[PDB]
């Protein structure tokens, strides 16, 4: 969990 | 969210959205596994609601988004109405979500677990962006 | 409401800072974030505060209330994950 | 305040 | 209510109490006929609440009280979450309450009916007496 | 909350005159009461406002929101029966 | 509809 | 306000 497969970007 | 920003998309893979039987989106949920959501217990979600998984664009029709059936709504016990303490509904899915690039779940804590004042986080959804 | 999601960063704040805006209504199942120029709103509520955890975003709020203005200067409100999380593996492992 |  | 008064038991047949499986009362609703109550979309209710008809001191035990079980909730399409607007449920029940002196059914209006402001009306409940 | 089951008579206003508490809040399917030394309250909400027509209660509203503080000179809100009947009707006819 | 059995008093 |  809490790994997402597309990064997210802040 | 008020002064936010645009999420990459399909990078916040547990945000699913809670739409009523017309469409419309009146609150958000997180996927902690294929069968279960959790979201508020004030949002009042009925087993006619749907949980949306995979959407970023609620405007767009050629998204693959999952639209799931709910088949029962947990509200914990200890939900305080008049104070809106302990606002905690989980929601068990008919259908599994299917786990994708875009769909996946969010991690829970221990309830040990430590998180500082100070500690920058985040928040996601499609709330109103100006009131 | 938006069409495409929406993301922030924001703060958490201690309880004690957090009665400073709300007083009594802040309890302990309850957990305060922002007051930073951004804020939760209208259609966020149920959505989820995530903090990144040994490289792993966890799940410490749920949108749940604050002014109902969604005044970026005052905090929103979330469910504090961590008193709940008992109940939930309760409820999931009897379901 | 109020709900979101 | 804040400042109202102790009602005449049983002088408001069709109030009924909306309780968690706790016991605690979180919203009320009204009768409008043997097999269904009105309430807001807002109070959340799940069908794992109770009806509880016929009680006018929730601190008795010695009052003949109908808990009735949910069967369905009818959250009415055109609820607003956002706005609290549209805010009505019906709920079905599973066995159907038993008219008597203190359960009965309040009368709904025309689509037509006219009341006028400056109207003098009544309304009851046991939520907070003081904030 | 109180033991005892409570009442109290109360004033309807016009939507016009209630705008002037709440402003754009207010929509068709409200009507506001009260305002007048008494007040619904939180654990209220769901409950009924009757007013007496030819002899017989009517279901005229249903408690909603108001202010947080329940305060006794500003008016409560109600979601109006009249503008809600017809989908009542539909779906008890229906089910 | 409407006319409880017990009167109420206001 | 709030909801009641």
């Amino acid at each position: 969990c809490g790994v997402p497969a597309i990064q997210p970007v802040l | 969210i008020v002064n936010g920003e645009e999420a990459v998309p399909g990078s916040w893979p547990w945000q699913v959205s809670l739409q009523d039987k017309t469409g419309f989106h009146f609150c958000g949920g997180s996927l902690i596994n294929e069968n279960w959501v959790v979201t508020a217990a004030h949002c009042g979600v009925t087993t006619s609601d749907v949980v949306v998984a995979g959407e970023f664009d609620q405007g767009s029709s050629s998204e693959k988004i999952q639209k799931l059936k709910i088949a029962k709504v947990f509200k914990n016990s200890k939900y305080n109405s008049l104070t809106i303490n302990n606002d905690i509904t989980l929601l068990k899915l008919s259908t599994a979500a299917s786990f994708s690039q875009t769909v996946s779940a969010v991690c829970l804590p221990s309830a040990s677990d430590d998180f500082a004042a100070g500690t920058t986080c985040v928040t996601t959804g499609w709330g109103l962006t100006r009131y | 409401t938006p069409d495409r999601l929406q993301q922030a960063s924001l703060p958490l704040l201690s309880n004690t800072n957090c009665k400073k805006y709300w007083g009594t209504k802040i309890k302990d199942a309850m957990i305060c974030a922002g007051a930073s120029g951004v804020s939760s709103c209208m259609g966020d509520s149920g959505g989820p505060l995530v903090c990144k955890k040994n490289g792993a975003w966890t799940l410490v709020g749920i949108v749940s209330w604050g002014s109902s203005t969604c005044s970026t200067s005052t905090p929103g409100v979330y469910a504090r994950v961590t008193a709940l999380v008992n109940w939930v593996q309760q409820t999931l492992a009897a379901n | 305040p109020g709900a979101y």
